[PDB]
């Protein structure tokens, strides 16, 4: 049972109560 | 759903996967993407209640459903600081130091967006920027600086929105466990990124119908990180494509409790994205309040405004022991 995040992603910070997207993206190239 | 706070939430949501799908026609699959909805719509809060006519119409459509009041009430819940957990947003406006202002528009954004009206010599503008962005980090304690560069003389307001949140994971990574990596950014371009490494219960699933891995990275405090992984990185426009509210709660509820032990592999990297976002706001449908034609006379009469510049820049820095991001919403106002 196993996730690998090595690969572009999308990401999504959220409330869990409300719901509420705070912030929204995709991470393609750290740095 | 049903709630209140919700119903406001899933229009900032909303707003937000609207924006995302304009800014996709923009990027590069090697590009980043990063901004919040929250502070976007709390910049434009502001321009609606100055807005009139056609420019407040197309605003209030894109913004959604006293349909302001109760998104005071959300930044209220949201906005919490508790062990492991920090969620702040500041919203300041600056106007021209001559300009008579409508008590109505002050004592609307002081209520419902909790700032005070700073009056500014933005002729002097050396020191007008100076002095603009010392009164955001004295509000902001230090986190802030610099949110300001430039500001013209004609300018006549200046809306600023931050917000800035950092959240430790509920699970924290060991330090131990971190070597470098391939990162496949593609087929053929690779990167060696120094990946974190757990052994802990987290929900996933992988998601059929999107050919993708969903996983939820709690934090502290009642909010964590939803990290959507296409297997194959060609299907990563049918994955951003689809998000939506309706997609997220499709997500969230294929989501279990799945509390069975999982190996998780994630990047630790600080990244920054800039956006000028006229363009983006116009296709939305909120084209109007930029044209020479705009109505901005809840705010004056003296003067006729529309807004020159609207630019919006974020940070996403995520380690071992949780993740760090702030974002900043800066308006610009002339004649």
């Amino acid at each position: 049972p196993t996730v690998t995040v090595d690969r572009p992603f999308v990401v999504l910070i959220y409330d869990e109560k409300t719901r509420a997207v705070i912030f929204m993206g995709r991470v393609a190239d750290p740095k | 759903k049903k709630s209140k706070t919700q119903r406001i939430a899933s229009a900032v949501n909303g707003l937000g996967f609207r924006l995302y799908k304009q800014v996709l026609g923009g990027a590069g699959p090697a590009d980043n993407i990063f901004f919040s909805p929250l502070s976007i719509a709390s910049a434009l809060g502001v321009v609606t209640a100055g807005a009139n006519g056609s420019t407040r119409a197309e605003l209030d459509t894109a913004l959604g459903f006293k349909s302001m009041k109760y998104f005071a009430r959300l930044n209220g819940a949201l906005y919490k600081r508790s062990a492991g957990f920090e969620l702040m947003g500041k919203n300041v406006v600056f106007s021209k130091k001559g300009l008579w202002l409508y008590r109505q528009f002050t004592r609307t954004v002081a209520h419902l967006f909790k700032s005070n009206v700073r009056s500014v010599d933005f002729g002097d503008s050396k020191n007008a920027v100076e002095l603009m962005n010392a009164y955001i980090e004295k509000v902001t304690s230090k986190k802030f600086p610099d949110v300001i560069s430039d500001v013209d003389t004609d300018t006549s307001l200046v809306i600023v929105n931050v917000i800035y949140f950092k959240g430790s994971w509920g699970n924290k990574f060991e330090p131990d466990l971190t070597k470098n990596v391939r990162f496949w950014v593609n087929s053929s371009y690779s990167m060696m990124v120094p990946t974190m490494h757990q052994r802990a219960k987290l929900s996933y699933t992988q998601d059929r119908k999107l050919r993708s891995t969903v996983v939820k990275l709690p934090y502290e405090g009642g909010a964590s990180m939803l990290v959507i992984v296409p297997h194959r990185t060609e299907d990563l426009p049918k994955v951003e494509e689809s998000v939506s509210q309706e997609q997220l709660e499709e997500w969230l509820s294929l989501l279990g409790p799945s509390n069975h032990y999982v190996q998780l592999s994630l990047p630790k990297f600080k990244i920054s994205v800039s956006y000028d976002l006229k363009a983006y706001l116009s296709a939305m449908g909120m084209s109007s309040m930029f044209s020479y034609g705009a109505d901005l006379s809840r705010i004056t009469g003296m003067q006729k405004l529309h807004v020159d510049k609207i630019t919006h820049k974020s940070v996403l820095h995520v380690n071992e022991e949780g993740t760090e991001a702030k974002a900043e919403t800066v308006v610009g106002i002339m004649a």
